[PDB]
RNA sequence: CUUUACUAUAGUCUGGCAUUGGGAUUCGGGUUGAAACUUGGAUUUCUAACCUGAAAAAUCACUUUCGGGGACCGUGCUUGGCGGGUA
RNA sequence: GACAAGGGUUCCUGGGGAAGGGUCGUCCGCCCAGGGAAAGUCGGGACCUAAGGUGAGGCCGAACGGCGCAGCCGAUGGACAGCAGGUCAAGAUUCCUGCACCGAUCAUGUGGAGUGAUGGAGGGACGCAUUACGCUAUCCAAUGCCAAGCUAUGGCUAUGCUGGUUGGUACGCUCAAGGGCGAUCGGGUCAGAAAAUCUACCGGUCAUGCCUCAGACGUAUCGGGAGCUUCCUCGGAAGCGAAGUUGGAAACGCGACGGUGCCAAGAAAAGCUUCUAAACGUUGAAACAUGAUUGCCCGUACCGCAAACCGACACAGGUGUCCGAGUGUCAAUGCACUAAGGCGCGCGAGAGAACCCUCGUUAAGGAACUUUGCAAUCUCACCCCGUAACUUCGGAAGAAGGGGUCCCCACGCUUCGCGUGGGGCGCAGUGAAUAGGCCCAGGCGACUGUUUACCAAAAUCACAGCACUCUGCCAACACGAACAGUGGACGUAUAGGGUGUGACGCCUGCCCGGUGCCGGAAGGUCAAGUGGAGCGGUGCAAGCUGCGAAAUGAAGCCCCGGUGAACGGCGACCGCUAAGGUAGCGAAAUUCCUUGUCGGGUAAGUUCCGACCUGCACGAAAGGCGUAACGAUCUGGGCGC
RNA sequence: GGACCGAACCGGUGCCUGCUGAAACAGUCUCGGAUGAGUUGUGUUUAGGAGUGAAAAGCUAACCGAACCUGGAGAUAGCUAG
């Protein structure tokens, strides 16, 4: 019963990446949106 | 004039027909002439499907061909081999140039291995001699014609197709395309004597489904199978013919689709 | 979701105006029976705009040497039609 | 059993007993602490490129941004130097022991001359199926060798039983299948931007010939080796060490880039080999071996078909590759039992009621059950004999149907056995396990295939074949802020797009009035726009201004012609509307009345088959009517059980 | 050889069991394909009136005739409750 989550690191990191979110404005938004309220530890740390 | 039909040893293979060979020299496409990077891929481009279907099929290698053949004018060449080229539907000739360079040209009908061929304007109208239209005899049958001086041969390179030379009017020579259309081409345009090979490609019986698949995939969906959302003809209770017949994004069958253009006054009798 | 329901619309066809120039012929006519400053139309033609292809320099750029197309096309503005493709 | 993912101390040692564990728990993959992971040679980087991602310049867009040549990035591929053993509680092609190789640097001798680029060329370099020969891994046999022992309950006293039976390296005139190589002079400038002593092309000149070892063998040597020994701190430590035979089988692995056949015609790039340009040296070069020196970065424990990864669980689910023994059975990764190895699935004990699940046997009967033989039997392997209508001559077909099968002896042969004869046993001999029930008719689709992840697998969709139609190449056509770009296509009407039909065979009629579509000089209407007669406002006027029509003005509809494998139409009592059904079929997947009427089959048949025809509402590419074969398709019937 | 029988594998025909499941789609038995239009690993590309689709309105992260999240936003609610 194959499930949705098939972990594959570096796919995980290829999308979703700090490096990745930096390349576009939309994620860069999300990045600095998360630096904000939500003192969050985010992205490639997890 | 061989075909190779089969027995009916399977459910298929009765109707199935393959092509004929042994006119083809066993040799490989050889060294970089090919330099083949077809990298076959469906209609995708910027990521979406443009020309529908065509989703698979056997790995190929493109063999570069010399279409214009201007530069080798006044230089002898002797036919070496005739090789099988996929994505062509014509045989191609190898030869060798006197200066020693090897190229490819498509193979006209009836070109034997070892024939002496000479490109250029002064050349005799022997098979495959690559000369300008001004120097082409009236009514003689040629192929691989340039649409414009320079560039390459955009006219009649598919198997069995030829263009006979109608009487020249101006520096433009009248010709007749294999669709039956008449045109006007510059007499500065090269062409190759004779008609294309591969016998009649047309009547090979193409086996069953999947022989299709040896080539571009194309399962070809029939939008009246589809739901209304997907396609106009779609929708119905049981089988229903049309109600309209525009397709697939509106349009229709018949209804000439060509824009009104500047090439149109170089054109003679667009009717068929 | 559908169509000959309403309405607009992507799209597309078409007239006018730019980009956009020259010369022959002809008819329409004005300003000083022809001369002739000419103003436009129609066909025709040329070539500097413009498009485009080959050449040791793959997309480009160039003196380019060139070859073809060429006042068309394409494109901006506007005119009217078509337009369940879409809303 | 070993890996790749993924997980992250789960590994090892010593503790612990709250919670986690489906009960317990002194125990654990849980808790605490401590330790463990070693690389020039393995995998990745300091090398290469594919798809794709980038992308100075360049091309485009209300912005943010979208493209795009070179180059760069990118292993799932190319390239590349080591094996054999030993061993911590816990690592090993990493550490140590023995022997080996690779690069870089320098010194010494040979050599004492050339070296060889960001550029050229060679080559790297590639498919599917089938297959000959040699071999190994590897397994099998024995009265082959070695080692240890003992005599069991009747017997055996070994000719019984048990285990073991060689790996690396070096050399060797030894054996050896298999495997790929022409060599050289000269010429032409128009080839590879010039170059070239290189490659290509053209011309001349001379079975065998060479090169190669897979693997076998012999000698040597370093390992390993059944066990033997003593110590033992509870059970492990150190030391010792025998022989390695003949006969057989054998790969998807090696000898290889082998041989042949086939059509759908099977990456790129660097390293690498050769060649010059530029440059340096033309006395200290290239090359060779000879020591020395040097060898970076990351990964490496443990789980890894699973209580350690994805499933909320110590979850009957799922997860890619490699290895995967023996005996029996044509063969096999099948089936049964077993080796090495791993395990008995983290509640337990009793009871032997109803009912419930999963099974075994069943009297006489044998489908009577029921919507339906649903389910479950019967059937089953291999050998021999034999086998229909129908057929597209392939098929149907494993059609149905019948016989054989075990053990001993003798004989013959191509001896893993088979054939023949004779004999023996049991109720029974593919003696247990894995292996079809079959047939007669129809309906639909020809066919293999595809489809509703989680109620539908089909008669749906695809399909080869056929037809209409568009498209002359900045093609039609599709994506798109965009005269950018790309796809169609590095394709050029034997091509590409769209549409419907759907092997094959015999075929495909009548009606264009309306709608669409192609072609249509008269004529009717028609937008902006040119033109601007005239009507009015204000001012005393020059004048400034508000509307404003004849003519002229494009595509389009109106009007004319054609076109049905174009939308369509061929009984709302014939009713008039362009015509009203050519074949073929018809109670049909179409039929209302209906269980139509006859006939067949049954004891009895609303079904099924055959007729008929009165077709409520068959019919020719929404194709008509047939059709061998095919079907986890649907319908009716028979035998067998 | 879109041939046959049949493992691996790919798939889901029929019955049953399961239905607070062992399991948010499975288990036994049975059956289909098993050199092709075959199966599948790795990297990559395409998405919300958008993609994909041998075509069910199927799939697009366990509920797709228009995914999810955040926002407009205390949408509106001639209706139901309180
Ligand atoms: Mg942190
Ligand atoms: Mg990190
Ligand atoms: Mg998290
Ligand atoms: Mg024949
Ligand atoms: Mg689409
Ligand atoms: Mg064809
Ligand atoms: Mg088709
Ligand atoms: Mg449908
Ligand atoms: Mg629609
Ligand atoms: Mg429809
Ligand atoms: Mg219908
Ligand atoms: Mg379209
Ligand atoms: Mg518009
Ligand atoms: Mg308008
Ligand atoms: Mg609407
Ligand atoms: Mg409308
Ligand atoms: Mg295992
Ligand atoms: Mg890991
Ligand atoms: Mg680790
Ligand atoms: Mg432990
Ligand atoms: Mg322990
Ligand atoms: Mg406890
Ligand atoms: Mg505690
Ligand atoms: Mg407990
Ligand atoms: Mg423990
Ligand atoms: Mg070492
Ligand atoms: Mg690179
Ligand atoms: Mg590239
Ligand atoms: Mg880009
Ligand atoms: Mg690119
Ligand atoms: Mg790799
Ligand atoms: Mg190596
Ligand atoms: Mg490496
Ligand atoms: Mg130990
Ligand atoms: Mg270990
Ligand atoms: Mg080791
Ligand atoms: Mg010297
Ligand atoms: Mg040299
Ligand atoms: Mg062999
Ligand atoms: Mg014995
Ligand atoms: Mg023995
Ligand atoms: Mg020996
Ligand atoms: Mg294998
Ligand atoms: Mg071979
Ligand atoms: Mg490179
Ligand atoms: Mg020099
Ligand atoms: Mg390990
Ligand atoms: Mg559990
Ligand atoms: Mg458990
Ligand atoms: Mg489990
Ligand atoms: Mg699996
Ligand atoms: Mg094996
Ligand atoms: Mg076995
Ligand atoms: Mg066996
Ligand atoms: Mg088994
Ligand atoms: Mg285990
Ligand atoms: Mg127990
Ligand atoms: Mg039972
Ligand atoms: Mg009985
Ligand atoms: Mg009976
Ligand atoms: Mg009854
Ligand atoms: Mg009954
Ligand atoms: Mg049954
Ligand atoms: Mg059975
Ligand atoms: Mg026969
Ligand atoms: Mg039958
Ligand atoms: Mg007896
Ligand atoms: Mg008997
Ligand atoms: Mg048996
Ligand atoms: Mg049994
Ligand atoms: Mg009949
Ligand atoms: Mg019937
Ligand atoms: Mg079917
Ligand atoms: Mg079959
Ligand atoms: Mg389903
Ligand atoms: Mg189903
Ligand atoms: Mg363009
Ligand atoms: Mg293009
Ligand atoms: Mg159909
Ligand atoms: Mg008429
Ligand atoms: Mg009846
Ligand atoms: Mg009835
Ligand atoms: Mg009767
Ligand atoms: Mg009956
Ligand atoms: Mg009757
Ligand atoms: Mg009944
Ligand atoms: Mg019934
Ligand atoms: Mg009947
Ligand atoms: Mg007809
Ligand atoms: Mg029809
Ligand atoms: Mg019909
Ligand atoms: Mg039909
Ligand atoms: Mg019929
Ligand atoms: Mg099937
Ligand atoms: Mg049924
Ligand atoms: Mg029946
Ligand atoms: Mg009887
Ligand atoms: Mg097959
Ligand atoms: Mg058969
Ligand atoms: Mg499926
Ligand atoms: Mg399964
Ligand atoms: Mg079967
Ligand atoms: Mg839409
Ligand atoms: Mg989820
Ligand atoms: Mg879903
Ligand atoms: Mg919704
Ligand atoms: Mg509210
Ligand atoms: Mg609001
Ligand atoms: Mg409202
Ligand atoms: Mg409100």
């Amino acid at each position: 019963m194959k499930r949705t989550y098939q972990p594959n690191n570096r796919k995980r990191a290829k999308t979703h990446g700090f490096r990745a979110r930096m390349k576009t404005k939309s994620g860069r938004n999300i990045l600095a949106r998360r630096r904000a309220k939500g003192r969050h530890q985010l992205t490639v740390s997890d | 004039m061989a075909v190779k039909k089969y027995r009916p040893y399977t459910p298929s293979r009765r109707q199935m027909t393959t092509a004929d060979f042994s006119g083809l020299t066993k040799k490989r496409p050889e060294k970089a002439l090919t330099e083949a990077l077809p990298k076959t891929g469906g209609r995708n481009n910027r990521g979406r499907i443009t020309s529908r279907f065509i989703g698979g099929g056997h790995k190929r290698l493109y063999r570069i061909i010399d279409f214009k053949r201007r530069d080798k004018s006044g230089v002898n060449a002797k036919v070496a081999a005739i090789e099988y080229d996929p994505n062509r539907s014509a045989r191609i000739a190898l030869l060798h140039y006197a200066d020693g360079e090897k190229r490819y040209i498509l193979a006209p009908e009836g070109l034997t291995v070892g024939a002496t061929v000479n490109a250029g304007p002064e050349a005799e109208p022997k098979l495959g001699n690559a000369l300008p239209l001004r120097f082409v005899p009236v009514g003689a049958v040629v192929h691989a014609l340039e649409l414009v001086p320079g560039k390459g041969a955009q006219l009649a390179r598919s198997a069995g197709t030829s263009v006979q030379v109608q009487g020249k009017e101006s520096d433009y020579v009248i010709v007749r395309l294999p669709s039956g259309e008449l045109r006007r081409v510059h007499s500065e345009c090269y062409a190759t004597i004779g008609a294309v090979g591969n016998a009649e490609h047309k009547n090979i019986v193409l086996g069953k489904a999947g022989r299709s698949r040896w080539l571009g995939r194309k399962p070809h969906q029939r939008g009246s199978a589809m739901n209304p959302v997907d396609h106009p003809h779609g929708g119905g209770e049981g089988r229903t013919g049309a109600g309209r017949v525009p397709v697939t994004p509106w349009g229709k069958p018949t209804k000439g689709l060509k824009t009104r253009r500047k090439r149109k006054t170089s054109d003679r009798f667009i009717v068929t």
